């Protein structure tokens, strides 16, 4: 299963 | 060898058509079971492997849902870091990430990582602590003081000690018949005549899995490695491996010359010769 | 970085005449992603189906293209993959022996 992890470079 | 969970992200631009595409896959050791490819028909996270068929719709929604909110991040990642290097917005630019876990034997993280890459160069990656990062320069400087302000570090921490592992192991149990079992190769050697000072013999050894194997040939006992031509390990189109190792011997010593097969699928090592 | 794809063409299975089989086009250790990989028998283009792309630890990127087959004496098969890296398409005729 996906790390969910929106983050921005 | 430890079983690990791994995906990759690969993110490229297109300026022209003003769009991005995203892909996923995901693997359990050698073993591709998911995909997600943005610019398919109503894009999803799909199936690749039999084992994971079985999971609910609940499961794929969350994938999916996962997917295009990751996709949508990276369509601006990769404009900031085009923004990072002062680069034109002409060219189709890249970048690729892999994160994952291995299973230790108490049931436990063994090792997390995480690495990405900006145009088939080094970027950014995690370091063994999960706590902190290293990056490969100035612009990727810029993304680590970004990630260390908002502790990104500790989201990727939690995933990979818990998580992670948990559902790697559930993957362990759902393809076990494949994921959990060696498959040893099938081998034989061929013979391949040229000149008239040379024959070439190609020892075969076929649909295994893992990919780890060791093909070598022997004359007499010493080794032959200093001239034997050995193939890149590809794959059989279904979930296992093929390699081949050959080397050019005078047209009567066939029988001089041994292969020598290690996987561990074979019971004991092999010993095969020309008939 | 670019980097031009290595090229394996080989079956599945070892190749046997009138026994169907699956004929491989392994492409490798290339760099950008976008890459245009066709089968031909004699020739001409078929339908092909591909593995997802995916990358090694180098970064470098693969993908199998693969159509099952049937070979025989006649028929002669290759691979022609094209790529911002090659001046023009690169062609590798199928070889069961290797």
């Amino acid at each position: 299963a996906l790390l969910r992890s929106a983050t921005y470079y | 060898g430890p079983h690990s969970l791994s995906y990759s992200y690969t993110a490229v631009s297109r300026p022209d058509r003003g769009d991005s595409r995203f892909f996923i896959v995901g693997y359990v050791d050698d073993t591709q079971f998911v995909r997600f490819d943005s610019d398919a028909p109503n894009a999803k996270m799909e199936p690749r492997a039999q084992w994971i068929q079985q999971e609910g719709q609940e499961y794929w929604d969350r994938e999916t849902q996962i997917s295009k909110e990751t996709a949508q991040n990276y369509r601006v990642d990769l404009n900031t870091l085009r923004g990072y290097y002062n680069q034109s917005e002409a060219g189709s630019r890249t970048i690729q990430r892999v994160y994952g876990c291995y299973l230790g034997p108490d049931g436990l993280l063994l090792r997390g990582y995480r690495q990405d890459a900006y145009d088939g160069a080094d970027y950014i990656a995690l370091n063994e602590d999960l706590r902190s990062w290293t990056a490969a320069d100035m612009a990727a400087q810029i993304t680590k003081r970004k990630w260390e302000v908002v502790n990104e570090a500790e989201g990727e921490r939690s995933y990979l000690q818990g998580r992670c592992v948990e559902w790697l192991q559930k993957y362990l149990v759902m393809g076990k018949d494949t994921l959990q079992r060696a498959e040893p190769p099938k081998t034989h050697v061929t013979r391949h005549p040229s000149s008239d000072l040379g024959v070439t013999l190609r020892c075969w050894a076929l649909g295994f899995y893992p990919k780890e194997i060791s093909l070598s040939w022997q004359r007499e006992g010493q080794d032959q490695s200093q001239d034997m031509e050995l193939v890149e390990t590809r794959p059989s189109g279904d979930g296992t491996f093929q390699k081949w190792a050959a080397l050019v011997v005078p047209p009567g010593e066939e029988q001089s010359y041994t292969c020598h097969v290690q996987h561990e699928g074979l019971q004991e090592p092999l010993t095969l010769r020309w008939d | 970085v670019a980097r031009p794809p290595k090229v394996q063409v080989y079956s599945r299975h070892p190749a046997e005449n009138g026994k169907p089989n699956y004929l491989n086009c392994y492409v490798s250790g290339f760099h950008p992603p976008q890459i245009e990989i066709d089968l031909l028998k004699n020739g001409e283009k078929m339908n092909a189906e591909q593995s997802d792309l995916s990358f090694s630890k180098d970064w470098s990127f693969y993908l199998l293209v693969h159509t099952e087959f049937t070979p025989n004496a006649v028929d002669q098969y290759s691979c022609r993959v094209k790529h911002v890296t090659l001046d023009k398409p690169k062609i590798v005729k199928w070889d069961r022996d290797h």
